[PDB]
């Protein structure tokens, strides 16, 4: 994917992460567990919902009556209004299936830049407090119990209060 | 062993596939098609108006009354017509119809329609206006004839200049019908009229018309070789309309008060009445119009989505998923 | 305290907003509206060649010489046509206009128009020529008549079959009208005319024409229940157009040279001239075609933005701004 | 955003950055100020600039003479008329609106992109001899006078000169 | 020194060049145009059926046979007409063909064609099938006239009332033709016809037709003030045409089995027959229907690519490459 | 471009690359040389291809009969004709110019995400083994032969095994 996270450098999703769609997953001396990130799951959910909104309100819709009332000698007519009716719906097929393709493009990177942001703040606080293993997990050079953990997930991690016994 | 924390991202038990603009087939935790493909099956009301839907008969045949139609039930308001592919019950006696496909455009859509008795078929003193009939127009075994308009012939080998006018002193245009008899040769023609040459006029604010009746060798329809030629008018409140004939007169008894606020169109359909309500029908069914596109058929009437030839637009909502 | 260096972006004091696929009311530095909403509220020269402004006169009515509408103003070129919804003055005189609607789109824009008299009033030796008046058509508290062309009737208990031709020896085409009464009875036929049944013969080399008048019982439009039914033609350089009558003919006295290059349409609207240039006109004022879009009117005329229905469109330029 | 840097992990813009888009804040013993990045700046105006002037530029416009020239006997032409003007309508107002709120889109990931193109730039002239903080700033592990400011600003940050005072 | 690895991308000689929303004139390592622009010269077969080309002939004088065309080939079937933009050799005689347009859009797209005698030429005993010609249609140095209709005139100053039928005992419908003569004066009427007052009745199932000639003054074309006016029905299985006329009878002699299957249209096109077969054919050369998009030519017949205004669509596939 | 990468930190394309869209290029005391990284090209081939091929395919086609068959007292409905022909032209051209336009942006920054996910990957598996110097090159802090650049190519580097050697 565009931004190297989903299916990139983390290779796959979590089954076991069942209250949001991205997030964290620990271990420790006091066990483990997944713990979704609620703001960014929450700001992704708004921003899907918008796109198809739009996608579906921006339409517009007006009455209009479709029939066949020229009679056997009106057939050139007949053949104006075909080729009117062809072309619109040629139009709309064509921009209807390319709409889907590129806009499921841009949900799909937008999921995997979510991730990628999310993996930065981390690697941001924990600097070299812990080893980046290369597949979404740090490793850390110090005892982190799930109170340290929490700081981590809410942007809060203090890392002058663990270097010396990082280093 | 050293902690970690892992960042990571949901995954479900989704098989649900999209396409995307660089790779076919991707599997993804939720999807949403906005494509409408259902619709209920049956005729429905317009927001929420009725369709007037003619069952066995044309709308020529309906206007008319073509006895082999069903009974005139009066309907005052309508949202489209609804006719058969091929209606049975048409034009009983062969002929025409002229304008015939404006006045079902302009009948398409009506917000006040009656019949009314403009001309007492009882007022016809000086000629016959019970023997009107022929056998390919029967009512209950009986010869008969289209029965909002009269057949006048000869009486006692006569057929006075006929000088009628009728005023429109409704508040709502009136929709008049009259027609002419083009007979086979001349002996029928002064068998049924006494007067060889003939005409009918017509005069209203507007209409200048004057008719004569065409002979030719015609082919036998339903065993006859005569035809019927029928014409309209819209007659605005105040004007007045006014007949002249010595002959091949087909008079109006009925004519149609009309209070028109919009156009739609005739629909071809097979289906029955449904008591639904819809804000978009089609022939095979009505549809919801939530959706932005749809694939059910393209003569729809009302607000419809984007008529597309697509058998699926499905969006991703949530993120790649391992595949099963 | 250690030195540092940052990375960062512009703010300033907008509060623009624009919306984006996924985020609706962004506020942003600077933003560009695409959408062109404005108009000057005139009517202008397209490009930059002045309308034909007909003010309470219809193109018939400015055509045949309707002598209520105002004194005909030489205007050699034009490159469209601006009625009122509803001209006042028409047909002063009740009746209909053949092919009316085709008449208007070929003369909406013209690359040179030039009355000229093709039959003199002064020709008809052996007709009344100045007698074909009607209340109907006032002109200065006297009845008078469409100027253009000459109603004729008997002299003398006597209307002579008429026999005129005119060739087309210009260089450009010739746009001819000509006229038929129909009267209401044959009395009033015969008291104008002399003979009981007449015709009117037109042939071109394409036109081959022969009206006859219909007589039907009318309504009374400005008291009169007679009728003038106006046809016209292209005569070619170098055709000629010959006439023959015995009654019932409103006769040519002037036609028009026209040269044709291309066609627009017949704007409706009840603005007056601005003196102005565009290129791009609505019936409630003239736009600029810079914008790709625009939402002020369908029914333009020219080189114009694409029309929507939407109240902005507008792009962001800058860069995300903290909002007030 | 897209690139994680524009109301991400640098959280606001600045107002004192009057002279470009992008740019730097630098503080030292000699004082403090911001300076436009002059290049990146003119590159994403003239991108800008180039995308409105395609969206506008790239319209075929041709005359049409747009009137109702149909009597009253010609209502089924008239409709026909009517179907067609609705639906280049109902095209060209989705198109015009979906074209507006995806451009924007691309247009502040645009900026973003940029912003955090910028940041890298200095990250890798600066390596081991700065901190990262994480909110777009570097603090640096030996003294930066103006002069250095503007080595880093301009590119040519000289990092063997600085590293035995760094460490 | 120390050992490196690097990463970086693939560079080549290209000097191709794309534009991008944001950036003109961008050079790339690959590229591939989306834009049909070429054609082969040629008039092609339609999928594969070849159309009817006509060459220096009207559709009406072929149907007509107008002896100054080629000598009618049968062709059973075709895709399309091709017809110059001016044909030399349309009615010979001047006149009129009435519904003519929509008559070519019919036999535009033909499933069968067969040209059958329906009434022969030496069935008339009673008129002069032999003299009805004209120096304005010449047959190898001597007055001719269309070849498949006969202008009957008087036999012994005598023109009998035809009365004629035919019924199509085909299983195909059949295009009939016939027409009517319009005199200069009333001198020449009877010196054709004898008869001063004429008509011609035409009656099928559907068809109810009277016509009268009409007298009219009109311009010599090819030396000649008189005109032909012509007219046309199809005529189902098993219905029957019965004629009848005591003047002005340009008769039948062969009519047109035809099977109707879809329709196209009429393509003007200057070009000659290629031997060649596509899907898609343009005017000036027919073209593949691979790419999404031409700007070869509007007037395309056939499942052809979407017209635009474009002289290049450059797709890039693959990365930036450094200019020359 | 969007991600830095391509005419970015690395500054231009590689002519002695023959064999692929991206790769690496190395060298040590054996000598030097390109290999191409078949992946990820083999990947990014197969996108492209599948847009182009999305461009051409959803595009509806049918039947249509373009001709000119109103006469000279039928120019009203010439006249709706040319409007409703001009219409399709004006939206086709319209859509097919700026379709092509996106599209050439956003196949432009596929590029620069491949190439840009390559060096990631990269990065990551060396971490402190070697100097990363800004311009997609990577200076080792160990002798790497061929076998060894072989293992950073194909993903299997051991850190630990060189570490010592490094530091
Ligand atoms: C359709 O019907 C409309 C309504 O007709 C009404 O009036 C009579 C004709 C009756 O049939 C009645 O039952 C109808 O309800 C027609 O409108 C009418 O047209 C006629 C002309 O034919 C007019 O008749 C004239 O009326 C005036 C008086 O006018 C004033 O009074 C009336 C009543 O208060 C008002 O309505 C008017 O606005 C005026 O203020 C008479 O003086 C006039 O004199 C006689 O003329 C006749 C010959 O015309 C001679 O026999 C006598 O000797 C007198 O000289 C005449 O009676 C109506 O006023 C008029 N009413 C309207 C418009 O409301 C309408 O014309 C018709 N449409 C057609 C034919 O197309
Ligand atoms: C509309 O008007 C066109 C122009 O008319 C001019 O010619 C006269 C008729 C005058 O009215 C004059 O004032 C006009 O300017 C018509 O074209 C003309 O049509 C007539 C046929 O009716 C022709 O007349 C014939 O001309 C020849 C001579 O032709 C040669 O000389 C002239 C002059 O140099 C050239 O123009 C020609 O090209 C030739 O080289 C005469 O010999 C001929 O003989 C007489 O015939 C008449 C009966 O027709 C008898 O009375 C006599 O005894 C002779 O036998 C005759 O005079 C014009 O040549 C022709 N001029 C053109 C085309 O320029 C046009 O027909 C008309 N349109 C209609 C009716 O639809
Ligand atoms: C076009 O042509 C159709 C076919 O015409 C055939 O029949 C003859 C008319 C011959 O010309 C023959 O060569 C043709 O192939 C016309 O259809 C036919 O129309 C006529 C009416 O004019 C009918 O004639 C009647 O037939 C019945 C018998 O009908 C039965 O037998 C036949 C033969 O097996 C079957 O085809 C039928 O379906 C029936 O089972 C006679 O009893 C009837 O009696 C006479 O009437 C005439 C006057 O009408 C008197 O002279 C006699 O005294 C008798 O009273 C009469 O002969 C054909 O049956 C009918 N055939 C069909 C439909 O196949 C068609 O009408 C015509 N089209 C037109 C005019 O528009
Ligand atoms: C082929 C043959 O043996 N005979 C036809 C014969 O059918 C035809 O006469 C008409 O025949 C039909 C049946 O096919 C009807 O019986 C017609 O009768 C009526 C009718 O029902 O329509 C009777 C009716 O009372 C009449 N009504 C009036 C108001 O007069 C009408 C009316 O006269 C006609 O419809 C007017 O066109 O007819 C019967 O006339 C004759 C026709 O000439 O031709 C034989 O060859
Ligand atoms: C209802 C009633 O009392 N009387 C009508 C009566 O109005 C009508 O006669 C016509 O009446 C109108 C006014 O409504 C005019 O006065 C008509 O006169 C003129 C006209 O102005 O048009 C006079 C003119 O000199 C005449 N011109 C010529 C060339 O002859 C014309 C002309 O004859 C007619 O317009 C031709 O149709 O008329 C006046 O005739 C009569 C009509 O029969 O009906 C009474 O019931
Ligand atoms: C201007 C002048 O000097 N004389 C015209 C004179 O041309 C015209 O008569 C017609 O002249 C043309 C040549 O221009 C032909 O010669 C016409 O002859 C034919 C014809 O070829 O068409 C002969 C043919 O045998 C006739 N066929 C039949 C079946 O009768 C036809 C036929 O009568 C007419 O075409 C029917 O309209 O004519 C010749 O008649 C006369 C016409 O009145 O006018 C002079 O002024
Ligand atoms: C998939 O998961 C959902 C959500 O827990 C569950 O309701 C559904 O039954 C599952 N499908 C299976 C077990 O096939
Ligand atoms: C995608 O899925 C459908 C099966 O429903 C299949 O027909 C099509 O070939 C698939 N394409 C690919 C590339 O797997
Ligand atoms: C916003 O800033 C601009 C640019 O300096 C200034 O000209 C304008 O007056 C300001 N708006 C205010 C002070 O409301
Ligand atoms: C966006 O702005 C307008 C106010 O102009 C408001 O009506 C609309 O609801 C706003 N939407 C949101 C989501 O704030
Ligand atoms: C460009 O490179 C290609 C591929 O090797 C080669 O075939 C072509 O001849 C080259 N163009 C030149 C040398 O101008
Ligand atoms: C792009 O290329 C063409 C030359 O083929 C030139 O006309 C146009 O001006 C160029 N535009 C720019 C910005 O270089």
């Amino acid at each position: 994917g565009l931004f190297g996270a989903i299916a990139g450098f983390i290779e796959g999703g979590w089954q076991g992460m069942v209250d949001g769609w991205y997030g964290y997953h620990h271990s420790n001396e006091q066990g483990s567990g997944y713990a979704a990130d609620k703001e960014s799951t929450q700001k992704a959910i708004d921003g899907v919902t918008n796109k198809v909104n739009s996608i579906i309100d921006k339409m517009n819709t007006q009455f209009e009556a479709v029939g066949r009332e020229f009679n056997n000698l009106e057939r050139r007519i007949e053949n104006l209004n075909k080729k009117m009716e062809d072309g619109f719906l040629d139009v709309w097929t064509y921009n209807a299936e390319l709409l889907v393709l590129m806009e499921n493009e841009r949900t799909l990177d937008f999921h995997d830049s979510n991730v990628k942001n999310l993996y930065d703040k981390v690697r941001l606080q924990l600097r070299d407090n812990a080893k980046e293993l290369g597949n979404g997990c740090f490793e850390f050079y110090h005892k982190c119990d799930n109170e340290c953990m929490e700081s981590v997930r809410n942007g809060t991690y203090d890392y002058p209060q663990y270097s010396e016994e990082a280093r | 062993d050293p902690d970690q924390i892992c960042i990571g991202y949901h995954a479900n038990n989704s098989t649900e596939q999209v396409d995307t603009i660089m790779e076919k087939n991707v599997t993804v935790t939720h999807a949403q098609d906005i494509l409408e493909k259902k619709h209920n099956g049956k005729l429905c009301d317009l927001d929420g108006v009725k369709p007037l839907i003619l069952r066995d008969c044309s709308v020529a045949g309906w206007l008319l009354g073509n006895p082999m139609c069903d009974e005139f039930i009066n309907v005052p308001e309508w949202s489209y017509i609804v006719e058969k592919a091929n209606p049975v019950n048409d034009l009983c006696y062969p002929g025409d119809f002229n304008d015939y496909e404006e006045l079902k455009h302009l009948l398409s859509r009506i917000n006040h329609f009656e019949k009314i008795q403009i001309i007492p078929k009882s007022s016809w003193s000086s000629h016959e206006a019970s023997l009107g009939v022929s056998s390919a127009c029967p009512y209950q075994g009986k010869s008969s004839f289209f029965r909002n308009v009269v057949w006048l012939i000869k009486k006692d080998s006569t057929y006075p200049t006929i000088k009628r006018s009728y005023n429109n002193t409704n508040q709502e245009d009136l929709l008049v019908l009259w027609g002419i008899h083009h007979p086979n040769d001349a002996a029928e023609q002064t068998k049924l009229y006494q007067n060889p040459t003939t005409y009918i006029s017509v005069g209203t604010s507007t209409l200048n018309q004057r008719l004569v009746p065409r002979i030719a060798t015609r082919s036998k329809v339903k065993g006859l070789s005569g035809r019927m030629e029928f014409f309209w008018t819209i007659l605005k409140p105040n004007d007045a309309i006014n007949f002249e004939s010595n002959g091949n007169f087909i008079a109006p008894e009925y004519a149609y008060k009309i209070v028109k606020k919009g156009d739609s169109t005739i629909m071809k359909s097979e289906l029955e009445y449904g008591n639904c309500n819809t804000k978009c029908q089609t022939p095979m069914g009505a549809i919801n119009s939530s959706m932005p596109f749809h694939n059910i058929h393209p003569l729809t009437i009302g607000e419809c989505p984007k008529y597309v030839k697509s058998n699926r637009l499905v969006l991703a909502i949530g993120l790649r998923n391992s595949p099963q």
